[PDB]
């Protein structure tokens, strides 16, 4: 699956449009085909993200989700169809995926992601998209992909706002503090429109492809840090905020910029304690917030 | 015909819509009383549409000629596979019936061209370009120009894409005597893809038709008032969404330039402009790369507590002037260093004041260059102040730099100073 040396002449076709793109090519096309991205959430966020992922040809995707399709999400979760309401979320979301691009392998979770299956679901995956929409989840997807040595493309809605973060990207392993290393979801924290959900999954993916195809989620050289143009060991958080009354903006969206890795953060930090054996256990609790 | 009322089936699939703030029962039934045209199936149509027939606009309409190909599968993800070799709108309207049965979907299987674009546009309240085409886009400009029509227009090319909303609300051909939305030439006077670029800028689109419906944003204001400021209409946005391929989201992914209102001399919607109808049908103006440079770049109306922090730290704001218009009480309980406090209550009554010497509102100037900032409690009326000011010329004909930051004093204990005493 992630040992495609060739293109077919099916795929050639398929893909010419966006090879062509400089700093994409045969290398970028075979680096999303032996990719495996996984999507945790196949709603607002999840659909759109998915939608451009399959269509972009990575190979391998991923969606864990154990709800099922209602009526009146439709207006945000578009990769859904009238007639499959009361299916699973994960199939009616992949029925639409084949649609687009019956090339890539679609692996589906008909279940939720909790703390006692988490180190599970996320594992054997390349890439992680946080997109439960969740406040409690993103912090166990964040610890997990921390203590997995993964990188985390984790976006939300926010009162009238969506928000998107890349983070532990390159993944440094936890405790390591005496080096450059990116920040986790701790180290930065403590009715929605469809077009906010839809732009920051479109703006997932958008990461996502980023990341496989220039190998964003790969060490540098021996010696020599990540340069910091990459946004990668300090990234940006985005903020995109939307007001019926107002049309777009300058400052409807704001990109902040994160520290690093904290010394002192409860998860990636010095003398963490935080192990993947607690997580199933409930040390450390994953509150309802 | 008018629909002013909701059965149980649309409550349902609405309900969860209808919450957010601003939209409401009122905010649905003007998305179902709607009428948006979209010329363009394909990268920027299919997202746009997807978006907007799920929200429920009542009639949506889809211009196109083209067919779905295995080659644009991976940007135009409303097709299917199954799919190829249907009209794109056929495939398109397959897929939106789906997400939401209940719209009124009408298909154009043609192209958009000079002799039909008054006929197809004219019906329709807000229009969007979805055509990754230059020619058409000076086309569809023209025509929502001449037949007074709300457009919002997207393209996308192998490293960005480009959003703004355009001549909303709409204003007659000609008329320079007031404050006028622009259009296409007035903003960009003539000289691979990546799916998430066109699937972002689309996604966009569908937002701004949905704001401007919810909102009545294309209808004009009470006779003697100006649109405000703060709707971002008479004076759009350009925003441009750079994707590079080796750089994660940074500061400047997304960025949003202020544009200048109607030129003066604008070919089509400036005064003594030769274009009309009958030309365009004619031929007259000829539609002869998808992105270029703009040509009315307006100077800056706002700055963030963080960009203003960065420049007061290095020493960059010389000679200017900061005015806290927070109330007496409130501004005692602290402020940025060198803020002169000016109440709002106040400033709104000595502004009234000027209805007869000068400008006795502000306080001890220097140069005429000496940019002023303007901060209050959270941002909500500091604009106001801004729009005032300007409006009694103290901005010496532009040369002068008026700014205010946005999201007052709350921004700046956010961004910048986490320990300031906010009220
Ligand atoms: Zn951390
Ligand atoms: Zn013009």
């Amino acid at each position: 699956g992630s040992t495609q040396k060739s293109l077919s002449k099916e795929e050639i076709e398929r893909y010419s449009r966006q090879m062509i793109v400089p700093g994409m090519g045969k290398e970028g096309q075979l680096r999303l085909m032996n990719a495996k991205v996984l999507i945790i959430g196949a709603g607002g966020l999840g659909c759109p993200a998915a939608q451009y992922l399959a269509g972009a040809g990575v190979g391998t995707i991923g969606i864990v989700d154990g709800d099922s399709v209602e009526t009146s999400n439709l207006h945000r979760q578009v990769a859904h169809a009238t007639k499959r309401v009361g299916m699973l979320k994960v199939d009616s979301l992949i029925t639409h995926l084949i649609e687009i691009n019956p090339l890539p392998v679609y692996v589906p979770y008909r279940f939720d992601l909790t703390p006692q299956n988490a180190a599970q679901i996320i594992k054997p995956w390349d890439v992680i998209l946080d997109c439960t929409d969740n406040p409690a989840t993103r912090y166990l997807i964040s610890d997990v992909c921390v203590l997995l040595g993964k990188p985390l493309v984790s976006a939300a809605s926010v009162q009238k706002s969506g928000q998107l973060i890349v983070l532990n990207c390159p993944p440094t392993p936890q405790g390591v503090v005496n080096k450059k290393a990116a920040p986790c979801y701790r180290c930065c924290f403590k009715g929605i429109m469809g077009p906010v959900v839809g732009m920051m999954g479109v703006a997932q993916a958008g990461e996502a492809i980023k990341i496989l195809v220039s190998q964003l989620h790969m060490p540098p050289k021996e010696g020599e840090e990540v340069s910091p143009e990459k946004n990668l060991v300090q990234p940006t958080l985005l903020i995109y905020t939307y007001d019926l009354n107002s049309a777009i903006g300058p400052y409807s969206f704001r990109a902040l910029k994160m520290g690093g890795r904290k010394k002192d953060c409860f998860a990636c930090g010095e003398n963490s304690t935080l192990t993947l054996d607690g997580i199933k256990s409930g040390n450390p609790n994953y509150v309802q917030f | 015909s008018t629909q002013k009322s909701l059965s149980k089936e649309e409550i349902e699939r609405y309900s969860r819509q209808m919450i957010v703030p601003g939209m409401g029962k009122e905010g649905q039934l003007r998305l179902m009383n709607a009428k948006v045209l979209i010329i363009g199936a394909g990268g920027l149509g299919c997202p746009a549409a997807q978006y907007l027939a799920g929200a429920g606009v009542g009639t949506i309409g889809i211009v196109d000629g083209d067919s779905v190909e295995t080659s644009n599968l991976h940007r135009q993800v409303a097709h299917a596979t199954k799919r190829v070799g249907m009209l794109k709108v056929d495939s398109l309207i397959t897929h939106l019936i789906e997400i939401n049965p209940l719209p009124v979907y009408v298909p154009y299987r043609f192209d958009l061209t000079p002799q039909n674009a008054a006929q197809i546009i004219k019906p329709w309240d807000v229009i969007l370009d979805c055509t990754d085409n230059p020619a058409t886009r000076y086309l569809i400009s023209d025509v929502c120009v001449l037949l007074g029509k709300p457009l919002v227009s997207a393209a996308s090319v192998q490293k960005s894409g480009q959003l703004i909303v355009l001549n909303c609300p709409p204003t007659p051909q000609g008329v320079v005597n007031k404050k006028a939305a622009p259009c296409y030439r007035c903003c960009f006077k003539k000289p691979g893809i990546m799916g998430p670029v066109v699937g972002m800028m689309g996604v966009a689109q569908a937002g701004e038709a949905i704001k401007i419906l919810v909102s009545q944003l294309h209808m004009p204001p009470k006779e003697g008032e100006e649109v405000s400021p703060e709707k971002n209409l008479v004076q759009p946005t350009l925003l441009i969404y750079t994707y590079d391929l080796n750089s994660a989201i940074g500061p400047y992914s997304f960025r949003a330039l202020k544009m200048g209102g109607r030129k003066k001399d604008c070919f089509a919607c400036g005064e003594n402009s030769t274009l009309t109808l009958d030309g365009i049908k004619s031929g007259n103006p000829n539609y002869v790369g998808n992105m270029t440079q703009s040509t009315n770049l307006a100077p800056e109306d706002r700055i963030t507590a963080t960009a203003y922090n960065e420049k007061r730290r290095n020493g960059e704001l010389g000679e200017h002037i900061l005015l806290d218009t927070r109330e007496k009480e409130h501004f005692s309980f602290g402020s940025i260093p060198g803020a002169v406090n000016v109440p709002f209550s106040k400033f709104l009554v000595k502004a009234s004041s000027i209805k007869r010497p000068a400008e006795l509102l502000p306080m001890q100037p220097a140069s005429d260059e000496a940019p002023i900032v303007v901060v209050c409690r959270r941002g909500q009326d500091s604009q106001e102040v801004v729009e005032k000011l300007k409006e009694l010329g103290l901005d010496n004909g532009g040369k002068r730099k008026i700014m205010d930051i946005v999201g007052g004093m709350k921004a700046w204990r956010d961004e910048v100073d986490p320990d300031f005493p906010f009220i």
